[PDB]
């Protein structure tokens, strides 16, 4: 149980691992809001064409 | 009749004592099994992690 | 990945706390449970000898009792022709 | 009480062997004419004995 | 749809660890061994 607990330690931090890895490729896909050349400009649909 | 009951102070207890040592066991040998099966999970997510 | 990890956090809790769900009628005469010690100890006040066989605990005290009809009867041939 | 009792050991006796076989793969078949004459031996020894616990 | 496959394989990761917990909570005993149970009708039929 002790390696048990050791191991789910050790996949625990695999997951926030994946969850670190998530929360990084969000802020490309939550970037609808490119209102301007100062945000990185990522999606062209985030722009506005007018 | 005095070391007979001496005995089966031990008697009465040894199927007691084999009980717990069988259950025990079992239930230590699933957290070796629950550690492989979800090591199998675990490897099972990681190489498409 | 949070709902793994808590399907992990709760598979650790639950180790702790076997039970199968078999037929339990024979399963209490077994001495290991504090039911077989019940059992054990109804054979101790029947006559039975110890670890003896469980189920013929019913024959027998009921032959207890065709003994004790077998009994009282007798003290009426001691008692009335007294 | 003794019709209610036999099927309890049958019910019993299935699922020891259902367990024996999942647990260790084992049969009364398996064993030779020595080891089924042993097994035999304590059989009716305990018939005999009229018991329930096979421990020395 | 390569986040969706990820997100079926931690379905599955899900439903296979959701899947061993009540093996392991199965009242079937259901003080009861101090009193005498119904179901134990041998028992009964001693009494009576």
């Amino acid at each position: 149980q002790g390696i048990l607990n050791a191991m789910i330690t050790k996949i625990s931090n695999e997951l926030q691992a994946l969850t670190d890895e998530v929360t990084q490729l969000m802020m490309f896909f939550r970037h609808s809001n490119l209102g301007q050349g100062t945000n990185p400009l990522v999606f062209l649909s985030q722009f506005s064409l007018e | 009749e005095l070391m007979e009951r001496d005995t089966e102070a031990q008697d009465t207890a040894m199927e007691q004592a084999r009980q717990h040592t069988q259950d025990t066991q079992r239930r230590a040998l699933l957290l070796r099994a629950q550690a492989g099966a979800m090591r199998r999970q675990q490897h099972t997510l990681r190489d498409p992690m | 990945s949070r709902e793994l990890l808590r399907c992990l956090e709760e598979e650790v809790r639950h180790l702790p706390h076997p039970l199968p769900t078999v037929l339990p009628s024979i399963h209490q005469l077994h001495p290991a449970s504090p039911r077989g010690s019940s059992f054990i100890a109804l054979s101790h006040k029947l006559g039975l000898p110890p670890g003896k066989a469980s189920e013929l605990l019913l024959p027998a005290a009921a032959s207890l009792r065709q003994d004790l009809l077998l009994l009282q009867d007798q003290r009426s041939l001691w008692c009335w022709d007294l | 009480d003794l019709k209610q009792k036999a099927s309890e050991y049958e019910s019993e006796a299935k699922y020891l062997q259902d367990l024996l076989m999942e647990s260790v793969n084992f049969s009364p078949a398996n064993l030779s004419s020595t080891g089924s004459r042993y097994l035999n031996a304590l059989v009716d020894s305990a018939v005999a004995l009229e018991t329930k616990d096979t421990s020395l | 749809r390569q986040l969706e496959n990820l997100v079926q394989e931690l379905s599955q990761s899900n439903m296979m660890l959701y899947k061993q917990l009540e093996m392991l909570t199965d009242p079937s005993v259901s003080n009861p061994r101090n009193t005498i149970d119904t179901k134990d009708y041998s028992t009964h039929r001693l009494y009576q």
